[PDB]
C-alpha cells in the first residue's frame, strides 16, 4: 500500500534503481553514496598527488617566506609578491643527494641560478666571460659525477690501454688520461691531450688533415687513436670520422658531455651550444633531467617550449613547473607570460588546498598577477579556513603575508558567529 | 533505505541529508565521524535535493520535495524549527539552490509543473515570490546559480544576477534578473536528445571564462564554454557518453574537476587536459 | 611472475602463453580448466607476443622475443619441437601475426630496429624471407593483417595482401604486396602524438567498410576508417583518451567490440553506437 | 699538475670561482693574467683577510 508510490514516483520520474550521486563540497571533499555511513554518505576526500615530503613542515614554508617581499596590489589591499630571491638552490637542503629530484633540482640550480664573481673587478668583457665559463665547468663538472659510475666501471673492462685513455677523456680527466698515455709508450697523445683543453687551429687542422689521409689504404689503426684525434678536430659528432656511432652503449649524457667539452665547434653562447647536441641526438623519453635541458636550450622560445613540453609529459612535477616559472621570472632569467604563469600558479596553489596546507596555498596564491583573481581566491580561502590559519600554525602567517586587516576581522567574526549558534 | 541528495555545510561542520522516506536528517561530522542531530520530518512525499544557506544569515537549510512544498529550517540555539514554508507550485519540486550570498538571501526552486519560484527574503518572516511559469515544457529538474560577478560612489554593485536551469524539454535555459524586477530567459541550449538531468554552473576561479556542465537521459555530459564578448555564444563540447543515464554533476572548487555521478552506480572524476579534451581522473568507490 | 601476451588456439582448445621469464607455455582448456602441456623454452630474452597458425597447416605456433629471434614450433603426435627459427633482425622483435589462411602460411614480424620480416613457407623445411628495412623510424611495435578479401577461370585469386603496422615514430603505416614481389608502404597515418602501441585490423563481417584500431603512449584510441573499397581515404575518429598509456587493443569477432587494454590495469569494452560515437559497455575484472 | 682533482675539490667545497680560474690556468690568456695580478695589488690595501691559499693560487695565474 506504500510501495506503489515509490514505484509510481520512481517511475513517473524516469528513476532507475540505478540512481547514484556525488557532490564536491566547500572543503574540497566529495560525498559519494556507499552504505558505509550512518546515513549512507561516503564523505571520501580528494587526493593531493603532490608527493614531496618537506612541504609538510612549517620550517620550509616559514623560512621560504623571508625569501620574499610582499606588497598590496595596485587595485586593492590584497598582497602580491614584489620581490623574491628564490633559487632552485634553496630547495636542495630539504632533499636527499641520491634522489633524481636532487639531480633535477641541482641541475636547474646550475643552468638557471645566477653565477657570480666574489670580488669587484669590472672589465665587463671579463666578468661576462668568467660567469660564461663558471657556468660551463659547473655543468660539465656535474655530468662528470653522473657518468662517474658508468665510465669508471666500464674501464675495469679493458685490455686495451689506448681505449682506456679515450675513456678518461670522456670523463674530462686529462691529468690521468695523459699519465696513462706516457706510461704505455704512446706519448705523442699526451701532447695532443695537452692541446685538447685549448683552442688552437694549428692542431685542429693537423688533426682533421690527418684524419682525411687515414681513409686511404692505411688500416691497422686503432679506432681509439682515431676517435681521439676526432676529439681535436672540433666538431666530433658532425665529422669526417664521426662519433655518432657511440649512441650504442653510451648514455646520451655521456655524449653531451663531449659536445660541451671538445665540441666548442664555434665560440658562442652555451644555451645555443647545448641545443646543438639535441639536434644530432634523440633524448630519453619520460626523462625530467632531459626535458629541463630542452628548456634551457631553447633560449627565447622558453615559454613556447614549456607549453609544448607540458602537453606531452607528466615528468615535470606541478610544484616544479611553478618553482621554475617563478625563479625564472624574478631573476630576469627567461621570458614568461602572465597568462601562463598564473595558469600554473593556480595549479600548484590548488594541490596545496587539497592537502589542506592553506598556509602554502595562500602564499603561492600571492604569485598571482590578476589582482581580481588574487583577491578572489584569498577572500575565499581565508573566509573558510580561518580557525586553521590561527593560534598555532606559527601564530601569525596572515600578518606575515600582508593580508587585509579587515578580511581577517570579517571572516573571523563570521565563524565565531557561526559557532555561536551551533553551541 | 535510499538517500537522494546530501550536502555538507559551509565551514564543513554539518551534513544535511534526505531520502525517499520524507526525512531530512542533519548529521554532524567532527573528525570524520557521523552523528545525527535532528530528523526534520514534514514532507508528504520523498525529499529531492537540499541546500545550505550562507552562514552570513545564521544557520539555514532548505529542502524541496515531491510534496510540491519547499521548507526552510532556521536554527536558534539548537532550535531547529522551520521559519517559513512555500507551496507555490502545483507539481513536485525537483531542485533548489541559493543565490550567491551577495545578491542577498534568494532561493531558486524548479518544479515539475514547468515553473520556477524565487524566494527573496525581507526584514522579518516575510518572503516575496517572483515566479516563472512555463519555464520548461514538461517540468524542470535542475537549477544552478551563476557565480556572483562584480560589474566611484557609495554603492554595492547591481549584479548581472543570472542562473541556468535544465529540464524535461532537453533545453538548458539561462536566466537573468531584468533591471525592472523580473527574470527572463536570456538563452536556450538544445544539445541533449532527452531529459536534462542536472546542470551545474562551475565556480569562476576569478577567471572570466565561465563554464557550465549538464548530464541527461541520453547519457552525455556537456561542457558549455562561453566567451561572452557581450553576446550569448555558448559552444557545447562533449565530455563523454555512457550507455546509461547520468544523474548528477558537480564542480570541484579549485581545479574545476567534474564529479560525474551516473551510469553504473559508479562515479567518475574529470579534468580538462592541457590539450582541451576532458579526461577521467579516476573511478570512485 | 608477469605474462605478456597469451592467445587461445583456433577451435578454442589450447591456450599458448609467454612471460618475461623467456618461457612459452601451452595450456589446455577443456571445460574451463587450465592444464599445462609443455614449456617451450628457448629465448635469450622475454617473449613478447605469440600467435597460432591456421589448423589447415597442422598445429603451429610462433613466438617472437627480445632475443631478436623468432621461433616456430610445429607438432607431430605430441612432438612439440621447433621446425624452424629465424633471427633476421638486429633488435628485439615486438610482434608477430599470421596472414589470413588463404594467402598461404605467411608470418609477419616487426622488430625494434625498425624493420619487418615476412616468412613465407615452401614445400619443405624451407622459408624465404622478403624483408622491409627502415619501415618505422625508431622501431616497430604492432603488426596486424588486413582481412583476406577476394577480388571466369581456374584460379585462386590474387589478393590485395595488405597489413597495417604502428611503431615508435607515431605513424601507423599500411602496406601492400606489389604484383612483382615486394611490399611498399601504401600509406602513412599520423594521428598519434607518441609511440603507437598496438594496431588491430578489425575483421570484415563480410562488410566492405574495413576498419582498424590503434592505441599509443598519448593514451588515445583511434578507429581509423575507410569509407569505400579502393579510395585511399583513412579518416581517424577518436574512441577515448585516458590519462595513462594503452597497451593493447583487440577486436571481438561479430559485433566488432573493442577490448581496450591499458591505463589503470583495467580493461574496457567498446561498441560503436547506432549513433556513430563509441561507448564503453562495461568494465572487466 | 692535477687540475682535474684540484677543480673537483674547489666546487665541492663551495669555492667555485676557483674552479674557473683553475680552468684558465692551463692556458695563456692575458685577460686572466691581468685580472689576477691587478687584483693582487688591490689585496695589499687594508684587506689582508683571505686564505694564503686563495692568494697562492691567483699567484699561479700571474705568470
Amino acid at each position: 500500500d506504500e510501495i506503489d508510490n515509490a514505484k509510481l514516483i520512481m517511475k513517473e520520474r524516469r528513476f532507475t534503481a540505478s540512481y547514484t550521486f556525488a557532490k564536491f563540497s566547500t572543503g574540497s571533499m566529495l560525498l559519494t553514496k556507499d552504505i558505509v555511513g550512518k546515513s549512507g554518505v561516503s564523505i571520501k576526500r580528494l587526493p593531493t598527488e603532490l608527493q614531496r615530503k618537506f612541504l609538510f613542515d612549517d620550517v620550509y614554508l616559514d623560512k621560504e617566506i623571508e625569501k620574499v617581499t610582499i606588497e598590496a596590489r595596485k587595485s586593492n589591499p590584497y598582497p602580491q609578491i614584489s620581490e623574491s630571491s628564490l633559487l632552485f638552490k634553496d630547495a636542495l637542503d630539504y632533499m636527499e643527494k641520491t634522489s633524481s629530484d636532487y639531480n633535477l633540482w641541482k641541475l636547474s640550480s646550475i643552468l638557471f641560478d645566477p653565477v657570480s664573481y666574489p670580488y669587484k673587478t669590472d672589465n665587463d668583457q671579463v666578468k661576462m666571460a668568467l660567469l660564461k665559463k663558471e657556468r660551463h665547468c659547473r655543468l660539465t663538472s656535474w655530468i662528470v659525477s653522473q657518468i662517474g659510475p658508468e665510465i669508471e666501471e666500464k674501464i675495469r673492462n679493458s685490455s686495451n690501454e689506448i681505449e682506456q685513455i679515450f675513456l678518461y677523456l670522456l670523463l674530462n680527466d686529462v691529468v690521468r688520461a695523459s699519465k696513462l698515455a706516457i706510461e704505455s709508450k704512446n706519448g705523442h697523445l699526451s701532447v695532443l691531450i695537452s692541446y685538447l683543453g685549448s683552442n688552437d687551429p694549428r692542431i685542429r687542422d693537423l688533426a682533421e688533415l690527418q684524419l682525411q689521409k687515414w681513409s686511404t689504404g692505411g688500416c691497422s689503426i686503432d679506432k681509439n687513436i682515431s676517435k681521439i684525434y676526432k676529439l681535436l678536430s672540433g666538431s666530433p659528432f658532425e665529422g669526417l670520422f664521426s662519433l655518432k656511432e657511440l649512441e650504442s652503449e653510451f648514455s646520451w649524457l655521456c655524449l653531451l658531455n663531449l659536445t660541451l667539452c671538445y665540441g666548442q665547434i664555434d665560440e658562442y653562447s652555451l644555451e645555443s651550444l647545448v641545443q646543438s647536441h639535441l639536434d644530432k641526438f634523440s633524448l630519453p623519453y619520460d626523462d625530467p633531467i632531459g626535458v629541463i635541458f630542452q628548456l634551457y636550450a631553447a633560449n627565447e622560445n622558453t615559454e613556447k617550449l614549456y607549453k609544448e613540453v607540458r602537453q606531452r609529459t607528466n615528468a615535470l612535477d606541478v610544484q616544479f613547473c611553478w618553482y621554475l616559472i617563478q625563479t625564472l621570472r624574478f631573476n630576469g632569467t627567461r621570458v614568461f607570460s602572465k597568462e601562463t604563469s598564473d595558469e600554473a600558479t593556480f595549479a600548484f596553489a590548488a594541490q596545496l588546498e587539497f592537502a589542506q596546507l592553506h598556509g602554502h596555498s595562500l602564499f603561492v596564491s600571492c604569485f598571482l598577477n590578476d589582482d581580481k583573481a588574487a583577491e578572489d581566491t584569498i577572500k575565499r580561502l581565508v573566509m573558510r579556513e580561518i580557525t586553521l590559519l590561527r593560534a598555532s600554525t606559527n601564530d601569525h602567517i596572515l600578518n606575515r603575508l600582508k593580508i587585509p586587516s579587515q578580511l581577517i576581522f570579517n571572516a573571523q567574526a563570521l565563524k565565531d558567529r557561526y559557532e555561536g549558534n551551533y553551541l | 533505505d535510499m538517500i537522494h541528495d546530501a550536502q555538507m555545510d559551509y565551514y564543513g561542520t554539518r551534513l544535511a541529508t534526505c531520502s525517499s522516506d520524507r526525512s531530512v536528517k542533519i548529521f554532524d561530522v567532527r573528525n570524520g565521524g557521523q552523528i545525527l542531530i535532528a530528523d526534520l520530518r514534514g514532507h508528504e512525499g520523498p525529499v529531492w535535493q537540499v541546500a545550505w544557506a550562507h552562514p552570513m544569515y545564521g544557520n539555514i537549510l532548505a529542502s524541496c520535495s515531491y510534496d510540491r512544498k519547499v521548507i526552510i529550517w532556521r536554527e536558534e540555539n539548537g532550535t531547529w524549527e522551520k521559519s517559513h514554508e512555500h507551496a507555490g507550485h502545483d507539481s513536485s519540486v525537483n531542485s533548489v539552490c541559493w543565490a550567491p550570498h551577495d545578491y542577498g538571501l534568494i532561493l531558486a526552486c524548479g518544479s515539475s509543473d514547468g515553473a520556477i519560484s524565487l524566494l527573496t527574503y525581507t526584514g522579518e518572516g516575510q518572503w516575496e515570490v517572483k515566479k516563472i511559469n512555463n519555464a520548461h515544457t514538461i517540468g524542470c529538474n535542475a537549477v544552478s546559480w551563476a557565480p556572483a560577478v562584480v560589474p566611484p560612489s557609495g554603492q554595492k554593485p547591481n549584479y548581472i544576477k543570472r542562473f541556468a536551469s535544465g529540464g524535461c524539454d532537453n533545453l538548458i535555459k539561462l536566466w537573468k534578473e531584468e533591471e525592472d524586477g523580473q527574470w527572463k530567459e536570456e538563452q536556450k541550449l538544445e544539445a541533449h536528445s532527452d531529459w536534462v538531468r542536472d546542470v551545474a554552473w562551475a565556480p569562476s576561479i576569478g577567471l572570466p571564462t565561465s563554464t557550465i556542465a549538464s548530464c541527461s537521459q541520453d547519457g552525455r555530459v556537456f561542457i558549455w564554454t562561453c566567451d561572452d564578448a557581450s553576446s550569448n555564444t555558448w559552444s557545447p563540447k562533449l565530455l563523454h557518453k555512457f550507455n546509461d543515464v547520468v544523474w548528477h554533476v558537480s564542480w570541484s572548487i579549485t581545479a574545476n574537476i567534474l564529479a560525474v555521478s551516473g551510469g553504473d552506480n559508479k562515479v567518475t572524476l574529470w579534468k580538462e587536459s592541457v590539450d582541451g579534451q576532458w579526461v577521467c581522473i579516476s573511478d570512485v568507490n
